[PDB]
DNA sequence: ACGCCAGACAGGG
RNA sequence: GAGUCUGCGGCGCGCG
DNA sequence: CCCTGTCTGGCGTTCGCGCGCCG
């Protein structure tokens, strides 16, 4: 097969490592790979020095000085797979050097203290917390600076806002309400904006004349003259304004906290925050944030500039000071690292908390080791973040692509500190700057929306969470192959142009060519074109860039497309699309699906389990292949060798294919011939058909592995033993259970068979007087033990592939308490494409299989080749996605021209070029037909008649020439197959790429007769093997209520759900074929009544005449 | 749809009354013995694994088939509440 | 965060 | 002449 | 003491289902 790529825009740089944001972040986060000597001291090391120098001086005896030397972590407790087999947490051990000083002669250094086991990152980008691989999703929020936004309700004047992160650390606001007051709020209650200026050193005279020479708001600042006449005293007066009831005397203590070290930020001195300063407001910053502690007299080059631009924003045009939040030059993205470092520093504070208490507890000098350190805080802190933080979820690995996307989708919700869920219409929208930084489509449909959205193609987090987007430089009318990842703020300063601009190389080609100043479409001249976009891909995300003609599909319907991919299930037969975008390769490779060759060499051994290659450097490595592993979602992950024995391999060539790769190509679903016409009723508006022939060759088949597990608990009634002994009825059910207790490998287990046998005790504490007579009659000597064996739950099972058993003397496993021993039973099963399933193309047409028609009578082409699937036309008019109809046309060509193609995003193939390829396919189609010996059908001509009368073929031309014309249109004549008659009117057909969507347990249906019930409420509930009842909701109630469905409504509220005595009698009755008794009171009411009785209220039922009646049959009366 | 549902609907003063009648009829059909019917002979209710519906498939399916005929009588207070169940057990055998 | 309803208290004759 | 005990609150994501 | 107005205080905000995790 051949590959022709149409769109020509010089892709200047490759797409960044999709995983680059997670990998690198965690790299800089934990600099452990390089000695402490290496300078990058952010994250771990930074947080360490941030809280390591613990200074505790006087309250009794002090002069405590504990300081950090070097942090080193290195030998993993166990390995990856070992941590998945055994429920373990893959974490490296960390213990840095520590030495505590004394005010007396002596400094004891207790070198290591293994406090905290921190998780590690896998080579791909995911973790292993407990048994399952997890993902740390990034997040967004406002960065730290000072801005001036318009007043809430009053249309009047705007107010200032100083934002200092960490959380602890004031949040200032400057608002003037002139009838007599001004308002500057730290935690809440206003004082002046001047009471603070005066403390630092700004007098009413100098302040007013310099900040207010241009404005009049200065009259609210000189207002309260009475407090403004005393300097250093206003320092103590402000302290008074805070409210606990604290000592008036505290030299420069709390003025320090909102001064130099903690609350304000240790974000790199210079570009972290000072950036948002110099450009947006105020000119200088002395010391990272408003910081100083040299003379006791503080300096604030930030507090006057915020109100200076408030006075400036509210008066005129010093510039236009209205900040569009959403401009990405403002809201920052929190990488994994940052999120772990924060919790790490939260744990450090918790440790430093308790250590300070021990500086006083320790008798004398020997207090370095255990006297100062307790691993309790750190452990729980970190652990809590990776196991219970609302941000870590199941890696979506339907197909590696799925996981990669799940990893780059941008979120708002998080710590809880940043943004909550019922607040955000301005956040949710896709801002301008989200360009090449956040997908505008990856936003999942559903309640949680807009808050989550994967990043774009070339998008890459620079140094500080500013998704910079690539933009190439263009000096004069000359465009460069040079690129600048730019901050979202900086982007507005320039006039940038699109990539579609005609270019001769470095030369712009049209005088009036498109460019966008600042979120505004602008027709610029080649002379003003300062920068140009890098490529159409950057605009969107990875998951989206996999869409063929995304240009012809409606943004909303495309979303579904991108989402659908994330739900693609791995088929044994993986086939790349007949029409691709260009990133299928990049996907599987940046993802770790396929196994690539490191260096060039030759192949030595090609096993089904390993391919030992021999590199030409004189080295040979054994590459194991993950045979069959259990994905978190239960999909199969096998690496299928694709290289034969003894083969010279190129550097970076696939040796084995990933779970869903055909040949180094991403593959989820297969390319099938498809006729786009309506059948009886099978393909409904959204519903679609399928050819039995597709099942014949395993075209739509996938593998699913499940991990059933059971434990031998320790009851005070007697240990639960695991043995081949299943106490009560047959040997026929004990065959598969070959090994004493365990099930034999390679055994076909159907629903209801014994996977594992276990024996517990019959009652709670007492035997049974009735069961005692039954046992004795036929044979008293009966193993008193009850049958509590793991059985195949309804639904299905397959063949037992693997079994795991952990007995008494555990190797290095963590057996829970009470748990004597566990027994895992992996069962696999082949799933063949059936009616219930759902499939969908990359564009948006989604649909379920309605009927598996036999090849016998489905639509077939003049030549015996029959169609695979029949898609309903109606589903494409109302819905706007002609890209699909465009994919089927080029596909048609590829079928008879035996070749694949690559149509870029907006630059790809064009209608003329396709008609061309189609012209080439006609000869292969009809040319072979001419030579093979035959011409045109009565049928083929009949359809032409109706076709000329339609307006598809120029009347007066030969059938040979007409059919060509008609073929170019993308449609060919087809016979019914059931009658052999043709289909009056040409019907398009082609090679359309369709994928199979993941069959969740929501697919595998649920039908419940009788089963469990809830403890407190007496409503039906299931879970494991008993389905669980459906909800009847008031809306449905109303439905029956509308109807005269009295009893039907009663039944639902009584006999079927809550009437404890009712259901029981109900059942028996039906068993008997009797007429169901009359409903007793529903437990829900009873539980209501009492719940209400819990509260003062007394609710009593009454008779004809206001007199009692009893709901509680008789347990309410006392004694 | 169902046999002469409109014919049936016209036979009663209110929709929901027909429903109560059929139901109460199906109830007695089973309780006093399933042979408590008024039109079994020539053309009657039937199923096909054999023609066995003649004995006990669906109760109301009969009730409707009978009410469609002009044999039964439904009123607000036709026969005294308790004396009916007594005479009914006295004349109808199956248990 | 918002929107809405209902409310209890304070200001201007 | 079989019936106990477990699955809760919350979080995340996905369907229509 | 009255009527009017203003901030204030309480509640609500689809529906059902999957899966997986956690104390
Ligand atoms: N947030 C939401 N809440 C409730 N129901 C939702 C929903 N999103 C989707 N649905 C439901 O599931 C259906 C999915 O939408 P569609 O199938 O597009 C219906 P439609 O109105 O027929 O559009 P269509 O004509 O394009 O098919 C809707 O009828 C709606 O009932």
């Amino acid at each position: 097969m051949e590959i022709k790529r149409f769109g020509r825009i010089r892709e200047v740089i490759p797409l960044p490592p999709l995983t680059e944001i997670q990998v690198e972040s965690y790299r800089r986060a934990l600099q452990a790979d390089v000695p402490p000597e290496k300078r990058e001291n952010v994250g771990i090391q930074a947080a360490f020095r941030e809280t390591f120098p613990i200074e505790e001086e006087d309250k009794g005896k002090g002069g405590l000085v504990l300081d950090f030397l070097e942090y080193r972590l290195g030998e993993p407790p166990f390995p990856q797979d070992e941590c998945r087999e055994k429920d373990l947490t893959y974490q490296a051990p960390l213990y840095a050097r520590l030495q505590l000083i004394h005010k007396d002669t002596g400094l004891i250094k207790e070198d290591e203290v293994f406090l905290g086991h921190i998780p590690l990152m896998t080579e791909d980008g995911s973790f292993i917390i407990n048994g399952a691989d997890r993902v740390i999703v990034s997040q967004i929020h406002r960065s730290p600076g000072v801005y001036f936004t318009p007043d809430p309700a009053r249309p009047g004047r705007y107010i200032a806002s100083i934002i200092p992160l960490p959380k602890r650390g004031p949040w200032i606001d400057l608002e003037v309400e002139p009838n007599g007051v001004v308002s500057m709020k730290v935690n809440k209650r206003k004082f002046p904006l001047v009471l603070l200026l005066r403390v630092l050193g700004y007098d009413q005279e100098t302040l007013a004349r310099e900040l207010g020479a241009y404005g009049e708001l200065v009259q609210g600042l000189m207002d309260e003259s009475v407090f403004a006449m005393r300097p250093e005293e206003a320092l103590i007066r402000l302290f008074t304004l805070l409210r606990p009831g604290d000592p008036p005397k505290r030299d420069k203590a709390v003025a320090y906290v909102y001064g130099l070290i903690a609350d304000p930020r240790r974000y790199d001195l210079g570009e972290a925050g000072r950036y948002k300063a110099e450009e947006k407001l105020g000119i200088r910053l002395s010391g990272r944030t408003l910081a100083r502690f040299e003379d006791g007299e503080f300096k604030d080059e930030v507090f006057l500039p915020t109100l200076r631009y408030l006075f400036a924003l509210t008066a005129g045009v010093p510039g236009h000071e209205v900040d569009d939040i959403d401009h990405l030059g403002n809201r920052r993205i929190r990488t994994v690292g940052e999120l772990m470092t924060d919790q790490f520093r939260v744990g450090l504070a918790r440790l430093a908390r308790g250590v300070r208490e021990r500086m006083l507890m320790g008798s004398e000098d020997s207090l370095t080791p255990a006297k100062l350190v307790n691993s309790r805080p750190l452990e729980a802190a970190i652990r809590e973040f990776f196991s219970r933080s609302q941000l870590s979820q199941f890696k979506d690995e339907t197909n590696p692509l799925s996981s990669l996307r799940h990893k780059r989708r941008i979120s708002a919700l998080g710590p809880g500190g940043l943004t909550r869920e019922r607040a955000g219409f301005d956040v949710r929208d896709v801002h301008r700057t989200h360009y090449g930084r956040i997908c505008p489509v990856e936003t999942p449909e559903g309640a949680n929306i807009g808050l989550i959205t994967s990043l774009a193609a070339y998008a890459r987090v620079d140094e500080l969470g500013f998704i910079r987007t690539p933009y190439r430089r263009v000096v004069g009318g000359v465009v460069t192959d040079e690129v600048v990842y730019m901050t979202a703020t900086e982007e507005d300063r320039y006039t940038i142009a699109q990539a579609n601009t005609p270019l001769e190389g470095n030369r712009i080609a049209a005088e009036r060519v498109v460019a966008r100043r600042k979120g505004e479409p602008v027709i610029v001249s080649p002379e003003e074109v300062e920068f140009m976009d890098v490529s159409p891909k950057q605009v969107f995300s990875v998951n989206t860039n996999l869409i063929p003609f995304l240009e012809h599909d409606d943004a909303n319907r495309a979303l579904m497309g991108s989402n659908m991919q994330t739900q693609a299930v791995p088929l044994i037969r993986a086939q790349a699309p007949v029409v691709m975008t260009g990133l299928e390769e990049r996907v599987v490779r940046d993802s770790l699906a396929a196994l690539y060759a490191e260096e060039d060499g030759e192949v030595a051994k090609v096993d089904g389990n390993r391919i030992v290659v021999r590199y030409e450097d004189g080295r040979l490595v054994e590459y194991p292949l993950r045979r069959f592993y259990r994905s978190n979602q239960g999909t199969a992950l096998d690496q299928r060798p694709r290289v034969v024995v003894g083969q010279r391999v190129r550097k970076g060539d696939l040796l084995a294919d990933g779970p869903a790769s055909e040949n180094g190509f991403l593959a989820l679903g297969q390319n099938v011939l498809v006729a786009i016409m309506p059948f009886d009723g099978y393909n409904f508006e959204d519903a679609i058909v399928i050819s039995e022939e597709l099942l014949k060759r395993d075209f739509y088949t996938s593998i699913h592995i499940e991990r059933y597990e059971i434990e031998a608990r320790d009851t005070k009634l007697g240990p639960e033993r695991i043995t081949r002994d299943i106490p009560h009825l047959s040997e026929a059910a004990l065959r598969d259970l070959d090994e004493e207790g365990v099930v034999r490998i390679g055994a076909e287990v159907k629903p209801g068979d014994i996977l594992v046998g276990r024996t517990s005790f019959k009652g709670e504490s007492e035997p049974t007087p009735e069961e005692r007579l039954l046992r004795s009659i036929f044979g008293e000597k009966a193993r008193d033990v009850k049958d509590t064996s793991l059985r195949v739950p309804p639904g299905e099972g397959g063949i037992v592939v693997r079994t795991v058993r952990l007995r008494r003397g555990d190797p290095g496993v963590e057996l829970k308490p009470g748990v004597r021993e566990v027994v895992r039973v992996y069962v696999a099963q082949k799933r063949k494409l059936q009616v219930g399933d759902k499939l969908a193309n990359r564009h948006g047409n989604k649909g379920v299989v309605a009927k598996i028609l036999p090849v016998e009578d489905m639509p077939h082409l003049p030549d015996g080749t029959p169609v695979d699937v029949i898609l309903n036309p109606l589903g494409v008019p109302s819905r706007m996605n002609l890209g699909q109809i465009l994919e089927t046309h080029l596909g048609l060509a590829g079928y008879f021209l035996g070749q694949r193609y690559i149509s870029p995003i907006f630059d790809g193939a064009k209608e003329p070029e396709i008609k061309e390829l189609l012209a080439q396919a006609f000869e292969v189609y009809f040319g072979k037909r001419k030579g093979e010996g035959f011409g045109v059908d009565k049928r083929e001509v009949e359809v032409l008649r109706r076709a000329e009368k339609l307006g598809l073929v120029t009347p007066g031309k030969t059938p040979e020439e007409q059919l060509k014309e008609l073929f170019l249109q993308g449609k060919v004549v087809l016979y019914d197959g059931r009658t052999g008659e043709p289909i009056e009117g040409p019907i398009v057909v082609g090679q359309m790429f369709i994928m199979k969507l993941y069959h969740m347990v929501e697919d595998k249906m649920h039908a419940r007769s009788t089963g469990p019930y809830s403890l407190i409420t007496q409503q039906p509930l299931g879970g494991k093997a008993q389905f669980g009842g459906q909800r009847f909701g008031e809306m449905e109630v109303w439905a029956l209520e509308a109807y005269g469905a009295a009893h039907t409504l009663q039944e639902m509220l009584t006999l079927k759900s809550d009437d404890i005595e009712g259901r029981n009698a109900a059942y028996e009755a039906i068993i008997k074929g009797e007429d169901v008794p009359e409903p007793s009171v529903p437990e829900s009411f009873r539980v209501l009544v009492k719940e209400l009785q819990a509260l003062a209220l007394d609710v009593q039922t009454l008779d004809e005449k206001d007199n009692p009646v009893d709901i509680f049959e008789g347990l309410a009366s006392k004694r | 749809a169902e046999p002469g549902i409109d014919k049936l609907f016209g036979m009663v003063d209110s929709k929901y009354r027909l429903t109560v009648v059929v139901a109460k009829r199906a109830q007695q059909l089973l309780r006093h013995g399933f042979k408590n019917t008024v039109l079994e002979p020539e053309e009657r209710p039937k199923m096909q694994t054999l023609e066995g519906l003649f004995d006990d498939p669906n109760a109301v399916t009969w009730a409707m088939k009978e009410l469609l005929t002009g044999r039964l009588v439904f009123g607000e207070n036709l026969v005294p509440e308790d004396r009916l169940q007594k005479e009914m057990e006295r004349l109808y055998p199956v248990e």
